[PDB]
């Protein structure tokens, strides 16, 4: 299994 | 505040015609880590026989189904495209053929109850070589014309599998859809406009690279640099990658969109046949140069005209 997806701030 | 995609497609305005409740929309995909926030439930894993599509091991189908369907909340601006759908979870696909299972999945999501069914799989195939799915066009065929499911598929991705198709040539005016230069046949793509056949665009409403062109484009809708909903349901930009962080891009997302809106026009006029509700989001679509082409079919959806406006109902099949 791929690692999470994730969020990047702007 | 907003994803680009809720702005570009008035995702808010939209709502305020419908929500989606009262409609099932199953999604074919790598599965969903369920949560509040995609509140996903069990469609059946056609991968391992064991597991229930519950388990997501490829950071994918779970934000396919936040697209279509995840619920709001007070501290951030996303929310799915019809936030009060039921959604079921279908694994069909995993990296972590596949043309058996798909019809297999498209039947059982079908008895299971959905109105309309999203699929992420795009299987290319040497438009030389000798293609056999007379199942899965049985399938689509009763999950359609027997069930009355909209089914809206991805356009597929260029890849290494999978190479871009030419445009017609304008020169043989008896192949507008240029039938006679495809390269590439995708898979279940080449079912429009029994399903509807979704491709990406990017931010400035133009198609995006990476989009399957092709004679059975039907659609199109934002599949780059989105947001959507983890493994949590919280916000998600970005999967981690070799070199730095990956956007969400793909045209089983850009399909994601349309299944959502499908799912609005179902709540809003229950009586639609399957075909009208795909007549009613290609006719209101902000058409290319010719009213339809490879790369958009009849262009970008508009949620809000799909909604308000009236067009003639178009043949019931």
């Amino acid at each position: 299994e791929v690692p999470p997806p994730v969020y990047i701030p702007p | 505040d907003r994803p680009w995609a809720n702005d570009y497609l008035r995702i808010q305005e939209a709502q305020k015609f419908a929500t989606g409740a009262g409609v099932t929309v199953a999604v074919i995909d790598t599965g969903v880590n369920g949560s509040p926030r995609v509140p996903a439930e069990p469609g059946g894993d056609f991968v391992d026989a064991a597991g229930n599509g519950m388990s997501d091991c490829d950071a994918h189908g779970t934000m396919t189904a936040a697209i279509i369907g995840g619920r709001p909340s007070p501290t951030d601006g996303f929310v799915g495209m019809a936030p009060d759908v039921r959604l079921l979870s279908l694994r069909q696909t995993s990296v972590a053929g596949s043309i058996r299972s798909l019809a297999r999945s498209v039947v059982h999501a079908a008895n299971l109850g959905a109105q309309v069914i999203n699929i992420s799989e795009a299987a290319c195939y040497k438009v030389t070589r000798r293609i056999d799915e007379t199942s899965l066009g049985a399938a689509i065929n009763y999950a359609v014309n027997v069930k009355g499911a909209v089914i809206v598929v991805a356009a597929g991705n260029t890849g290494q599998d999978c190479s871009q198709n030419p445009p017609p040539d304008p020169s043989v005016p008896s192949d507008p859809r240029g039938w006679r230069e495809v390269q590439t046949i995708v898979s279940p793509a080449w079912y429009d406009p029994l399903v509807l056949t979704v491709g990406s665009i990017g931010q400035n409403g133009q198609p995006s690279n990476f989009s399957m062109s092709g004679p059975w484009v039907g659609a199109a809708a934002p599949g780059e640099n989105l947001t959507s909903l983890g493994y949590d349901g919280q916000p998600v930009n970005a999967t981690p990658g070799e070199d730095g962080p990956v956007p969400l891009n793909g045209t089983s997302f850009s399909a994601a969109y349309v299944s959502g809106l499908a799912a609005l026009v179902k709540q809003r006029f229950p009586d639609l046949t399957p075909a009208q509700i795909i007549n009613r989001i290609t006719a209101t679509a902000r058409h290319p140069g010719g009213g339809v082409d490879n790369y958009v079919g009849a262009g970008v959806i508009d949620p809000v005209a799909a909604l308000t406006w009236e067009i003639p109902d178009g043949p019931e099949k």
